[PDB]
RNA sequence: CCUCCGCAUAAGCCUGCGUCAGAUUAAAACACUGAACUGACAAUUAACAGCCCAAUAUCUACAAUCAACCAACAAGUCAUUAUUACCCUCACUGUCAACCCAACACAGGCAUGCUCAUAAGGAAAGGUUAAAAAAAGUAAAAGGAACUCGGCAAAUCUUACCCC
RNA sequence: GCUACCUAAGAACAGCUAAAAGAGCACACCCGUCUAUGUAGCAAAAUAGUGGGAAGAUUUAUAGGUAGAGGCGACAAACCUA
RNA sequence: GCUAAACCUAGCCCCAAACCCACUCCACCUUACUACCAGACAACCUUAGCCAAACCAUUUACCCAAAUAAAGUAUAGGCGAUA
């Protein structure tokens, strides 16, 4: 095995000692009260010192294998860096749920509505879009860490301004820095989600049930597929100091306590640093099972059987200039086999808000050609946004 | 307040002052210790408007009214220390018994002069410490021709000093 | 001369290690070695080389699976990334390798030989006669270090009874032990040569100074030499 | 070689200095309300403010910053005016923007930015060279304010305006006999911006009511251990007269007024400016704008900037609830986010 | 050439100089990860002021004040003025212990109490 | 052309290839050192 | 005090007091404009703005405010009669502002 | 009238055209009094950049070029996790200038931002006459390289052939 | 610290034709083929254009290393503080 | 007669005798003239060369033990200038 430690790198050994120290009884004459490194012979055996008053700027921690926390087996947490190989395989492996392609038909009986609309939303949105595009800072060419939350939250305030037609939205409020935390088991494997997304959406009242028992009961038949030449453990924080929780970012008391939409950000200046669609998904996926892992053993205490009242955690998670909106609902909790009833959700991918916009005007042989504007606009990708955003408050 | 910095408002300019006889080394030890410090305390604000006094009077280009008083407290100043410097070494004496509050040692530094090396008092002990270990202590074979250079240099100085008090002692005797 | 090797990582990662440039300044600091010098920036890949190897807990043969092939400035031949178990290492690509490949590892040494594949690797005494194979290593669980360029490939000999003759590319005979790892194939990125280079800026961003313009008049080792083949040099070590 | 005023400054009597550098006063007390249109149509719908249901989710959005919180260390008591105000700041004025749509049609509209920086650039007063080799020469005294707010409301429209522009105060301005660069005022040279929170395409040009922060460095406790009582008012009112001066030259610059060109019309800015506990109300009216010595040599029309004493909020958030809760305080802030443009 | 007898002060070094120079200021703190100064209320030195109110002592010494002999104020002559009666009022009775002499103000070594001597804690 | 401007104004390479502790760190320096302290020289070093 | 030993301080170590300082300030009149509240000093080298604050606040008993101090260079151009350059003695003027207005 | 300049940052001794008296003598290439001076008076106050980061193990392959089509090669300038302990807080270095390196108050040289000419800044001329000679600028009856070894300053604007 | 080479992090290049380019003219910039002025001059190597490059084998701010029985060298016996 | 000519003392060299010294408080090994933090590695080595022998390759007092005569004697030395 070619090994990876090079001689001149490492530390290097200390020099032997002299041959005083080999001679039974005989003490060595050093230098070790003069208080000073000398060139005479001198050069003793000093022992180990400690300090008996604990410094936090000099705080040394013990090695793992006596921390209070360490167990035997390793644990596996998931949190907002984890970039999974086979966002979808592992997710649906992970989460044993069923994956659907179309949405459900209420966003659509809800959004395709003509009075549920604004009285100007295309020109609304685009001035909205312009803005946050080049309108927000100084500078000519903003990065996306600037613009990213700024247009998340100038269209979270778009869909909140119809409050004064829908006497409903009231009972909410945009939460930021929370964090979450579920533990369960998956085939002899303890797994554990921990992140801590950009903003969530909570309510007083929880969300209705999406899909009825005829689907639930259907599900079971439908087995879920299985990558063998790669481990579902991979791309995940292998540890062995833990602590198995199931407490959710709230506790009892709070007004807000029903989730709604989660709002993941990928807030990242190069393309090395941002996520890839599928790990987006991915990440969107577990942020929404751990949510509903959470809020059951919240409610329906610590048990793993079928759950008779399922919830439904939805997410979306964008980017800048695309979206990926996620219709999330937990059925079950009894997640050891593979053979009982499995979950629902609705995965909407490749949802393009626009095509590209021209900060700075081009001009190709003194006349321009494009400009100033969103070139190419999509406006199916609002429209599922607000749909998903109303579901909540008919 | 502010007013302390600044003496008498009638002795704001009366041509010389009559302020004399500053204190003495024993009217200092004869005193007790919360005295002493209220009497530096004292004399500490005098020199402070002394001083205010001599500054002002050099940007008025003008010459200082008294400016003995400053000399003055400051022997007294320096009296008291030494006083208070003194009884500090008799209690030392006293109770650990060894001269010298700042402890060291004789050592040898690289160009071989015998210094006294004074202790900096350092957190962690010397035989880890990083920078303390680049101080080296040893002549090393190679300065002692620079030391009986130097030693006969300082034979040359005495030397030549000597032959000086003999011519003027030789000078003294034949004019005289 | 406070020089110090980059080489400072004790443990095998995937993120590309930054390296830093000599131009033939070693420990001293004098030009020991013309011809190197002012370059493109590059970045390192820590590249496995030892095919087998058992993860943690492991011991026999696995399973892997190819995503995807990049390519490495540090060498001529193009490296890929192949995932598998827990843990992801790179290894040096074969010839018609692509996404969505399944190679193995394998060890356990048959009765016959084993029609294998041009990606998989298997040992030398489960090959049949006659395959083009590379990457071949020279002790039992040392690393592979012969036959490692783009393109370059070995072709087994005979057998006798222990030890596996392996021909070079260099036409020259060399024998190892049996239970040696080798891959099968081809290195991927052929027609190396043909590669015009075209102007000495190409030259100037791999970092190669050009050669000394003094006038060295050739002296008696400049004609050709007809030589034969050198003779077979043995590893196997007897007693 | 321009000034750098910063609105969040630590020095002393700095208010009489800004209001100097702005040509500014002071009133003490709330503006008048507009009594000059008699509303004949009082008995209509007139939808009540439930300060019930306002007061609730007030208190809800304080714990949820201040009480109860999923957090990752202790609680530092540095930055914790970043990581629990901060937040609680900008949670209370959405969901006043929110609840306060069906009252007010002029917020749904609104762009609510989160952390915009505001510029201005300007000409106040002249001076001498003494030393350089320009000097006996005459030259400029320029300044810059670089702010940065925590939450502004830009609408389309403007507000409507309180005192007339030709509005006399026999109240002067203050006035100093010093050198500019006594207090901790500095001089240094870069690029010039006056930004107000957004581009000049963008139509919403004008705004609302802007919010504001003191960081961790002017908390009350810290004054009060520096031996300044008196150094509590001075500060809100300087940091509140600032970033009112600036946002209303930045209003105005962009519909092409400046220093010679002055203004047809006044422009009304509102502001709320708070603490950890504290809350503070001021007014402001840009009345005239020419600041340099050749144009202000007959301009009689001076600026004139209201506001009011700092009034506590809550008292000692503990027994998971609130002990006091001031309502007088929530009754402004609710009532000066409901100022409709004045449309005919 | 630069100039070589002036002495380095903290206007001669570049932008990486400025800092750790000084003018022999004492520390008060240290620093963090932030930019910031973690100043301690334990490390500035706190000046003990008594009061000024009844103290009848004038700075300056009048002139008909009679002088004396000057003689230094060694150990010994604290020593025979402070510990030399209680010594021989014990040792007079007969209750004189040799074994025992922390109650006269001996102290074997100076880690005991704070204010010790020969190490010095106390500033000035 | 124009060589006459052989001198740069530095601090940081003055310190760094003739200062003091680059001096005493090598017995050359400091024997310079003692050669200078010998002749009579005010300055020892930057 | 100056040109004195400070003792080393330990995490959690008693108040480092000092009685008899040595420390001397001069109330030097301000040579540019000034506001009738901002009073110009000079302290020594060794000196910082906390223990200026404790020494007006102990002894005089002055409310201060803010101290902002800064370190002038004294000239170093006049020659003698053997061509030597003459130092003159640097000092740390002060500013401090009183507190009650 | 010029602006091929100036203002800041970077490097650099640090007090080097502010006042007062001397201005009899002393340095202005001569004078007033002052960028080649003697002594006294005090400038510059930070928010500007630094002064930096408690450990044990682990994690980080899909560039930049409006990054959204396409297209590559020189294969690339930026990110975290689990645990333990830590709720004392705003101290320090400079904020002047007409300035640096070349023995100088030198037609030499110096990195980036700002309007590429403006709101920065300066005076080719001490006076008298128009000697010869020299240098820098406009053109000339006819020839346009016929003078010079050679199209050697110069303006028109210029094609083909040979060697390397 | 000027100059030969290397190392780590940065900056610079208007405009037109842009054939895809170690493309062209051309600002700032890198070097200096010729004329004229002086050789105790502004200068122990200067002044304007006629000049070549100016999207790359280009230039530069910072820090470090290679020194004489040698360093370096796209080889001039060129440079290593006039 | 203007320019400018002289006015003795800091002492300087070697003898005889004698053996000569090194913190008032702070700072001095990192960017000495810097109060405060975690790899401890750092000496132990024929000196050479010029000149001379008309060049020069062997060789050429210098080596640190008090005078002198022996004696420049035996000796070494391209058996020669020399030691
Ligand atoms: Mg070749
Ligand atoms: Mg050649
Ligand atoms: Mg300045
Ligand atoms: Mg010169
Ligand atoms: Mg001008
Ligand atoms: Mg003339
Ligand atoms: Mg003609
Ligand atoms: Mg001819
Ligand atoms: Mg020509
Ligand atoms: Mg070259
Ligand atoms: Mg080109
Ligand atoms: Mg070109
Ligand atoms: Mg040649
Ligand atoms: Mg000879």
């Amino acid at each position: 095995a070619y090994e990876w430690g090079v001689r001149s790198t490492r530390k290097s050994e200390p020099p032997p000692l002299d041959r005083v120290y080999e001679i039974p009884g005989l003490e060595p004459i050093t230098f070790a009260g003069k208080m000073h490194f000398v060139p005479w012979l001198a050069r003793p055996i000093f022992p180990p010192w400690d300090r008996g008053y604990k410094d936090p700027r000099f705080y040394r921690s013990p090695p793992l294998h006596e921390h209070p926390l360490y167990k035997d087996q390793a644990c596996y947490i998931f949190h907002h860096r984890c970039r999974l190989l086979e966002g979808v395989k592992q997710a649906l492996w992970l989460t044993k749920t069923k994956l659907i392609e179309g949405l459900p038909e209420k966003v659509l009986s809800l959004v395709d509505d003509p009075r549920n609309h604004i009285e100007n939303q295309d020109e609304c949105v685009l001035n909205v879009i312009s803005h946050a595009r080049l309108w927000q800072t100084t500078e000519e060419i903003p990065k996306r860490e600037t613009y990213c939350p700024v247009i998340v939250d100038n269209l979270i305030q778009l869909c909140k301004s119809q409050i004064l037609k829908h006497p409903s939205l009231a009972r909410r409020i945009c939460v930021q820095n929370s964090t979450f935390s579920a533990t369960w088991n998956r085939e002899s494997l303890l797994l554990q989600v921990r992140g801590s997304g950009g903003a969530r959406l909570s309510t007083k009242d929880p969300l209705p049930t999406i899909a009825s028992r005829e689907e639930i009961e259907a599900t079971k038949n439908h087995v879920l597929e299985t990558f063998y030449p790669i481990s579902p453990i991979i791309d995940l924080h292998e540890c062995n100091i833990y602590d198995v929780k199931n407490d959710t970012g709230f506790q009892e008391g709070y007004p807000y306590p029903y989730p709604h939409t989660l709002y993941l950000l990928d807030k990242a200046n190069l393309r090395p640093h941002r996520l890839q669609p599928d790990q987006l998904r991915a990440k969107m996926i577990l942020f929404a099972f751990g949510s509903a892992l959470a809020q059951a053993r919240l409610l329906y205490g610590n048990d793993a059987k079928v759950l008779e009242q399922p919830v439904v955690v939805q997410s979306v998670g964008t980017d800048g200039r695309v979206f990926h909106f996620l219709v999330f609902q937990l059925n079950t909790t009894d997640l050891d086999c593979n053979e009982g009833v499995k979950n629902l959700a609705w995965v909407d991918s490749d949802q393009l808000l626009y095509q590209h916009f021209w900060c700075l005007p081009v001009i190709k042989k003194r006349v321009v050609v494009e400009p100033v504007g969103p070139v190419g606009f999509k406006p199916e990708t609002f429209r599922k946004f607000l749909a998903l955003y109303l579901h909540g408050a008919a | 307040g502010l007013e302390e910095f600044f003496d008498d408002p009638k002795n704001w300019g009366q041509e010389k002052v009559k302020s004399g006889a500053a204190w003495t080394c024993q009217q200092l030890r004869n005193k007790s210790n919360e005295d002493l410090h209220k009497l530096w305390y004292v004399l500490l604000k005098e020199r402070n408007m002394l001083l205010t006094l001599e500054q002002e009077a050099k940007r008025q280009r003008l010459p200082m009214p008294s400016p003995e008083r400053l000399d003055k407290v400051v022997d007294s100043m320096d009296a008291l220390d030494k006083v208070v410097q003194e009884r500090e070494d008799a209690l030392r004496l006293l109770q650990t018994g060894q001269e010298r509050a700042r402890p060291g040692a004789w050592r040898r530094d690289i160009f071989g002069r015998i210094i006294w090396h004074k202790f900096k008092q350092w957190v962690i002990p010397w035989h880890l410490n990083k920078r303390y270990n680049r101080k080296r202590f040893f002549a090393l074979p190679y300065v002692d021709h620079f030391l009986r250079l130097e030693r006969e240099k300082r034979a040359r100085i005495k030397a030549r000093k000597e032959n000086l008090e003999r011519k003027k002692a030789k000078i003294l005797l034949k004019k005289f | 001369a406070n020089f110090v090797s980059w080489k400072s990582r004790t443990k095998y990662t995937i993120t590309p290690v930054k390296m830093r440039k000599s131009g033939g300044r070693d420990h001293t600091g004098r030009i020991r070695v013309h011809g190197i010098g002012g370059g493109h920036k590059q970045r390192y890949r820590m590249i496995d080389f030892l095919r087998f190897r058992p993860e943690e807990t492991k011991s026999g043969p696995f399973e892997e699976k190819v995503i995807q092939v990049r390519y490495d400035p540090c060498r001529s031949a193009d490296i890929a990334l192949v995932a598998g178990g827990s843990r992801k290492r790179w290894i040096i690509a074969t010839e018609n390798m692509q996404a969505g490949d399944t190679i193995l590892n394998s060890n356990h040494i048959g009765r016959m030989a084993v029609a294998a594949r041009e990606g998989d690797a298997h040992p030398l005494g489960a090959l049949p006669v006659g395959t083009l194979i590379n990457n071949v290593e020279s002790e039992p669980g040392r690393g592979a270090q012969y036959i490692r360029a783009a393109g370059t490939c070995g072709v087994l000999l005979r057998k006798v009874n222990g030890t596996a003759i392996i021909q070079l590319p260099s036409k020259r005979q060399m024998q190892v032990l049996e239970t040696c790892v080798a891959t099968v194939g081809r290195v991927s990125n052929v027609d190396h040569n043909k590669r015009v280079i075209g102007k000495a800026g190409r030259n100037r961003w791999l970092g190669k100074r050009p050669n000394s313009g003094r006038w060295h008049r050739k002296g008696g080792w400049a004609g050709r030499k007809i030589r034969p083949l050198p003779p077979m040099k043995s590893y196997v070590k007897l007693p | 070689m321009k000034y750098m005023v910063y609105p969040q400054t630590f020095a002393l009597n700095a208010d009489r200095w800004y209001q100097y550098f702005t040509k500014t006063v002071f009133l003490s007390g709330l503006p008048p309300p507009p009594a000059e249109p008699e509303p004949e149509p009082e008995p209509e719908p007139e939808p009540a403010l439930d300060l019930a249901a306002l007061r609730a989710v007030a208190c809800d959005c304080l714990l949820q910053e201040h009480f109860y919180l999923r957090r990752r260390r202790r609680v530092h008591r540095y930055e914790e005016s970043e990581v629990i105000s901060l937040p609680f700041l900008d949670q209370l004025v959405s969901t006043l923007v929110g609840l306060l749509s069906p009252h007010n049609p002029a917020l749904a509209a609104a762009a609510l930015d989160y952390r915009c920086p505001v510029h201005f650039y300007w000409v106040r007063g002249e001076e001498i060279i003494p030393r350089g080799h320009r000097r006996g020469r005459i030259d400029d005294l320029r300044y810059q304010i670089d702010d940065k707010p925590n939450n502004q409301i830009r609408i389309s429209k403007q507000l409507a305006e309180f005192v007339p522009l030709d509005y006399s105060v026999p109240i002067e301005i203050p006035t100093i006999k010093c050198k500019p660069d006594k207090l901790p005022l500095f001089k240094r040279q870069y690029e010039n911006h006056i930004f107000v929170g957004s581009k000049t395409a963008d139509p919403c040009c004008y705004g609302h009511t802007q919010f504001h922060l003191l960081p961790d460095k002017l908390r009350r406790e810290r004054l009060l251990r520096q031996n300044c009582a008196d150094q509590i008012e001075v500060v809100f009112r300087a940091n509140a007269i600032a970033s009112l001066f600036a946002w209303t030259g930045a209003q105005a610059m962009y519909q092409g007024f400046w220093s010679e060109a002055d203004v047809t019309r006044p422009f009304v800015s509102q502001a709320v400016i708070t603490d950890g506990k504290y809350f503070s109300f001021f007014c402001y009216q840009l009345n005239t704008l020419a600041l340099t010595t050749q144009a202000d040599q007959n301009n009689p029309r001076k600026n004139i900037c209201w506001g009011t004493q700092s009034k506590p909020l809550y008292e000692t958030i503990e027994d998971n609830d609130v002990k006091g809760f001031n309502d007088d305080v929530l009754l402004q802030i609710v009532h000066f986010l409901l100022n409709r443009p004045k449309e005919e | 050439g630069a100039d070589r007898m002036s002495k380095w002060t903290s206007k001669r070094g570049p932008r990486s100089f400025r800092g750790r120079k000084g003018r022999g200021a004492k520390g008060i703190g240290f620093l963090t990860s932030g930019w910031r100064f973690v100043q301690i209320k334990e490390m500035v030195p706190e000046f003990v002021v008594p009061d000024l109110t009844g103290f009848k002592l004038k700075p300056y010494v009048s002139y008909l004040a009679p002088e004396s002999e000057e003689t230094p104020l060694t150990a010994a002559q604290l020593f025979s003025e402070a510990v030399a009666p209680a010594i021989e009022k014990d040792f007079k009775d007969g209750t004189f212990d040799p074994d025992n002499l922390e109650k006269y103000g001996f102290e074997p070594t100076q880690e005991g109490k704070l204010f010790q001597l020969y190490p010095r804690n106390f500033l000035r | 052309k124009a060589r006459g401007n052989e001198y740069q104004p530095s601090n940081i390479k003055r310190k760094n290839k003739h200062g003091w502790v680059r001096r005493l760190s090598t017995p050359a320096g400091v024997q310079v050192i003692l050669r200078r302290m010998l002749k009579g020289r005010k300055s020892l070093s930057h | 005090a100056r040109n004195v030993v400070y003792p080393l301080y330990r995490l959690g170590g008693p108040q480092l007091r000092v009685f008899r300082t040595n420390f001397f300030i001069q109330l030097v009149r301000p040579g540019v404009a000034q506001p009738e509240d901002t009073v110009q000093f000079r302290i020594p080298m060794e000196m910082t703005r906390v223990d200026l604050r404790n020494y007006l606040e102990g002894i005089y008993n002055v409310p201060v405010a803010a101290v902002r101090t800064r370190v002038q260079h004294g000239s170093n151009k006049r020659r003698d009669h053997r061509n030597v350059r003459i130092k003159k003695p640097d000092y740390k003027v002060a500013y401090v502002q009183l507190a009650h207005g």
